[PDB]
């Protein structure tokens, strides 16, 4: 390789949640969240 | 203990109403509270909270104001005169900085940035840091699923 | 602007702070009205 990382013009980060870390994540009562570009993240899930 | 009842008294931190001084009149004021326990709290070693069973509730919440029992000829000369146009409070905030983050990939080097084209009058400088993405929070964002972190 | 840090083995970010006047004026003309006027230079964030 011995590529320089990174060469590309790199654009700000976004002030907003799932843009920052694609890690597995946690609700707010420690439930496990998928991470971002999990596919399971196209729609909503409401629990009863 | 484990099991804490708390009473804290949080100050206001934002400089356009942080030292204003307030003329008479009925001021609403609404503000939104964090429920996020990597948020709200801090350990020391930097665990999950949400994960580690840690959970903050807000049973009740009040607004205090404490104010200069001043003479009511006294605070109506001054109210006269700050509500002149001339005599508006002008604050700035300490910090004065517009904040850009930008990530840096894992083991890179370089790490070039840009602003397009912009009228650079009155620019007072840079300070930079290099910061860790695990511990910022996506500010912004009513509430931050991927930031197991405190 | 480019930087050179030293690779870590780990997700970083990069904080600028660019510098500017954030600046509010606060106009309270009449009893009840607070009418606040921001500007921030250079890099202003109002449509106005």
């Amino acid at each position: 390789d011995g590529s320089i990382v990174s060469s590309y013009l790199t654009t700000r980060m976004p002030p907003w949640a799932g843009v920052r870390q694609n890690v597995m994540g946690s609700s707010i009562d420690g439930r496990p969240v998928l991470p971002a570009n999990s596919t399971t993240l196209t729609y909503e899930t409401v629990s009863g | 203990g484990r099991y804490v009842p708390f009473h804290i008294q949080v100050p206001q931190k934002f400089f356009a109403i942080k030292n204003l001084l307030l003329l008479p009149g009925s001021y609403t004021y609404e503000w939104n509270f964090r429920k996020d326990v990597n948020m709200v709290l801090q350990s020391s070693l930097g665990n999950d909270l949400r994960v580690d069973g840690a959970s903050i509730k807000f049973d009740s919440i009040c607004l205090y104001a404490t104010f200069f029992p001043m003479a009511h000829n006294t605070a109506s000369t001054l109210e006269a005169m700050l509500r002149n146009d001339t005599n508006d409070q002008s604050f700035n905030d300490y910090l004065s900085a517009a904040n850009m983050l930008y990530p840096i990939p894992a083991n890179a080097t370089n790490v070039p940035i840009s602003i397009p084209s912009r009228n650079w009058a009155a620019f007072r400088g840079w300070a930079f840091t290099r910061l860790k993405t695990k511990e910022t929070p996506s500010l912004g964002s009513g509430y931050d699923p991927y930031y197991t972190y405190s | 602007m480019t930087f050179e840090v030293d690779p870590m083995d780990e997700p970083t970010l990069l904080y600028v702070l660019f510098e500017v006047f954030d600046v509010v004026r606060v106009h309270r003309p009449h009893r009840g009205v607070i009418e606040t006027v921001y500007l921030r230079t250079p890099f202003s964030a109002g449509n106005a």
